[PDB]
């Protein structure tokens, strides 16, 4: 019977002296004695399932977050929050939701329900401003008690939620990395006791992974919408945080006045003179460039972004490349947003873009991903099949797209586009990317020609236009 | 007697005496009455703690107000709101007749307030039974106390 | 069946609560289309009568068939009524003053008959309705009403006492059962 029942730490692995025989592992080892890794602990349904438990002898008694107010979430966020509820820590560990409908939230809920002493994993300090402005109505004492922890100061009980910090790790003033075995954990270095992760696809890399191994982790919650990149390592994420509690929130349960019905297309473009001769023979990191410069493509582009500018829609188009979006963006004479542009400059346009009925189209980098307010349109597209995640393109389409007026309960009343080069290694990303998005639940289909960019004024109307911009992208 | 008294206890209670006993008439089946309880339906629903009741202005502009209109306009019937006071009934029906611009129902339902005269009364009784939702036991407003306990 | 002459004005409620998806597609469409099925069953048991056409909507009373004894008009009416829908409120008094100003007319052996298919809960009309209400009864037109889940006293009033004929229907099925029981004539 475990009333006695001594259990350790030595370098990453938990040692249990004069044991009970607990179920599912190897015995014997090389001592009489079971040991397993500290990231393990997480399986309690093994031992739950057999009837067996365990005691926290090693306990710290000082006292914890109150947090009793409460606010309302949307219909599946709170049936989410009761599930969590229902399956505790022994089937419970991760929740997927765009970063666009209530995320922030979620983490403050989950903090305050599951009310523990807590450490706030964030990827972006401009993410824990936004946290500490949704956090206002739990906070003690309003503005007293709330306060920064990372590589220029730490103060206060409290702050975005409870003390939040970043993974970084450049030296020893970055924020979890470093501290990973100072404070955290109940059960052994047991000063604090509930990890919350924001942006959670984050720490599963190679590097960043040893932060959650090397620890026990009690209570563990990761919040996210792009989950993982396109290699996908998600296997990991079950044994590292926990399994996943939730994915859905499928637009198909908020249309009629609530959000948006999204068509989503794929379009395959033919491939015209020179461009393959020069794709087929160069296989270096350049290649990238003929097929997302294909000039049948842009004259696709271009039709479409005409198409949608003759309805007065508004449209974001993306290119994962500064080159590509310079090239594409500068023909079209349309902004475009980017890092080395500055935030006076993009906060111009944005407001313009938003506001202005004259500015209908705008191009964005990579930069929109990641802690950022990407603005409302009805159009989105892209200009190639990138290497991001096609999960962070439901991401970013979900956090960009909404109903047009008049239109907002038909079948569809905002539009998705990703331009393909046929007979190149662009169109490998389809069948995934398919699968991917009706599995989302969004209606998705394959636009192969358009007879009627016969029918008007486009770019690349001659063999020596195209052969002008071919040297260009050769060179 | 009083119409029902089934669970018997009170009148015993009350008497400190011990009455005979009994049950005579023959009684109907149920399914001629249904007697239903409202108090939200998501889990976001949290504005009726009741507290202070009195005093919680957005527990009465949620379901307080709200259901009720969402009920009424609904089953379009002759119905009677039957309310704890006065002041209740007051904050909740924004009314032809309003006690602050900021109140939660828009819609035709009729009063019944106090110096309540036995002609006027009638008046209301007369609309409620006529037609429409509203009249006195139609879509009316009343304290439950008050004189529309006596009934027609 | 042959043996008198009937004169019936069938009046249809299109107001706003017609719209309603409560009876197939919507009231309004699942209404005239029994009532379609009527007219050619009703002038088939009654080949030597008469039907005349009036709806109440957006507070008024509107005649969508003259009275006559050819049924072609009346489902040609009830086809045309279906595009331009229902919206507002009744008009009842207008109704049965239009339909009193017709019946009237009509000679001693005839019946005198008004349907109604009512979805509302009061009409718009000033009017003092029970004076009407007396005159109907002494000019012996008969009036009928159909409701739809409603029992509002001033209209089941008015049936009873013009001859006794307030019906309540929840179903498709029991609209086909109401208008077909109306298709049935009087004895002479």
């Amino acid at each position: 019977i475990p009333m006695d029942l001594f259990d350790f730490y030595e370098q990453m692995d938990k040692d249990e002296e004069e044991e009970e025989e607990t179920q599912t592992v190897s015995f014997e080892v090389k001592q009489e004695m079971i040991e397993e890794l500290q990231k393990r602990c997480i399986h309690l349904e093994y031992p739950l399932l057999a009837e067996y438990d365990f005691r926290n002898d090693s306990v710290n008694p000082d006292i914890n977050i109150d947090l009793k107010p409460t606010a309302v979430l949307r219909p599946y966020q709170e049936k989410s929050l009761r599930k969590m509820f229902g399956n505790g820590r022994a089937r419970s560990g991760v929740i997927v939701l765009p970063c666009g409908a209530g995320k922030s939230l979620v983490g403050v809920t989950a903090a305050c329900t599951v009310r523990k002493r807590c450490l706030v994993l964030g990827n972006s300090a401009v993410s824990v401003e936004q946290w500490k402005a949704q956090f206002k109505m739990w906070s003690t004492i309003d503005d007293s008690q709330i306060c920064r922890f990372t590589s220029d100061a730490k103060d206060k009980p409290i702050g975005c939620s409870v003390a939040i910090s970043t993974y970084s790790m450049l030296g020893h003033t970055t924020k979890r990395s470093w501290e990973a075995e100072r404070v955290m954990e109940w059960l052994k270095t047991q000063e604090w006791g509930l990890m919350i992760l924001d942006e959670v696809h984050t720490i599963p890399a190679k590097m960043f992974r040893r932060v959650l191994t090397i620890v026990q982790a009690h209570c563990k919650l990761g919040l996210t919408a792009t989950l993982v990149r396109e290699d996908d390592k998600i296997v990991d994420l079950n044994f590292l945080i926990g399994p996943k509690l939730y994915e859905a929130n499928w637009m198909e349960l908020q249309n009629n006045g609530y959000i948006a019905k999204v068509q989503c297309a794929e379009v395959w473009c033919p491939m015209s003179p020179e461009f393959y001769r020069e794709y087929v023979a160069i296989k270096t990191k350049k290649r990238i460039l003929l097929y997302t410069m294909n000039p049948n493509k842009f004259r696709a582009c271009q039709f479409l972004i005409k198409f949608h500018e003759r309805r007065n829609d508004k449209i974001i188009v993306f290119a994962d490349n500064v080159f590509a979006l310079k090239e594409y963006a500068i023909r079209l004479n349309k902004p475009y947003i980017y890092g080395p542009t500055s935030q006076g400059e993009r906060m111009q346009i944005l407001q313009n873009f938003k506001h202005n009925p004259k500015i209908n189209t705008i191009f964005i980098s990579k930069v929109g991903d990641t802690s950022f307010d990407l603005p409302e349109a009805n159009v989105l597209i892209q200009i190639s099949s990138h290497g991001g995640s096609r999960r962070q393109e439901a991401q970013r389409l979900g956090r960009v797209l909404r109903a047009k007026k008049g239109m907002v309960a038909e079948e569809y009343n905002a539009f998705f586009y990703s331009l393909v080069s046929q007979d190149t290694q662009e169109m490998a990303y389809s069948t995934k990317r398919q699968r991917f998005l009706v599995d989302q639940g969004y209606s998705f289909k394959v636009i192969t020609k358009l007879a009627g960019m016969e029918e008007e004024d486009l770019a690349f109307s001659t063999k020596e236009e195209q052969q002008q911009l071919l040297q260009k992208v050769l060179a | 007697t009083s119409g029902t008294l089934s669970p018997l206890d009170i009148y015993p209670k009350i008497l400190d005496f011990h009455p005979v006993t009994m049950a005579t008439f023959t009684m109907t089946l149920a399914r001629v009455c249904l007697c239903p309880m409202i108090i939200g339906r998501g889990n976001d629903q949290v504005a009726i703690s009741s507290k202070f009741e009195t005093r919680e202005d957005i527990a009465v502009i949620r379901n307080y107000g709200n259901l009720l209109l969402e009920m009424s306009a609904v089953v379009p019937d002759g119905i009677v709101a039957f309310f704890t006071s006065y002041q209740y009934m007051e904050s909740t029906v924004a009314s032809w007749y309003e006690q602050g611009i900021l109140e939660n129902i828009q819609r035709n339902k009729l009063l019944f307030i106090e110096t309540q005269d036995g002609a006027e009364t009638s008046v209301a009784l007369e609309k409620y039974q006529e037609a429409c939702e509203n009249g006195r036991g139609a879509i009316l407003l009343s304290v439950a106390r008050g004189k529309v306990s006596e009934g027609i | 069946r042959l043996g008198m002459m009937r004169h019936l004005y069938v009046v249809v409620d299109g107001s706003r609560t017609m719209e309603d998806q409560d009876l197939k597609p919507n009231r309004l469409t699942c209404t005239l289309k029994l009532l379609e099925y009527f007219v050619e069953e009703y002038f088939d048991q009654n080949p030597i009568s008469q039907i005349g056409i009036i709806v109440t909507k957006s507070k008024r009373a509107e005649k969508l068939t003259e009275l006559s004894g050819n049924p072609r008009k009346h489902i040609t009416s009830l086809k045309k009524a279906v595009d331009m829908t229902c919206h507002g409120e009744p008009s009842l008094y207008n109704s049965l003053s239009i339909a009193m100003q017709t019946l009237k007319h009509m000679p001693g052996h005839t019946s005198r008959e008004v349907l109604i298919i009512f979805s509302s809960l009061t009409t718009c009309d000033p009017s003092n309705i029970y004076d009407l209400i007396k005159t109907l009864k002494a000019a012996k037109i008969r009036v009928s009403v159909i409701g739809l889940s409603a029992e509002v006293r001033v209209c089941t009033v008015l049936a009873r006492e013009t001859g006794g004929t307030y019906h309540v229907i929840l179903d498709e099925s029991h609209y086909k059962e109401l208008l077909t029981h109306h298709v049935s004539p009087p004895p002479a």
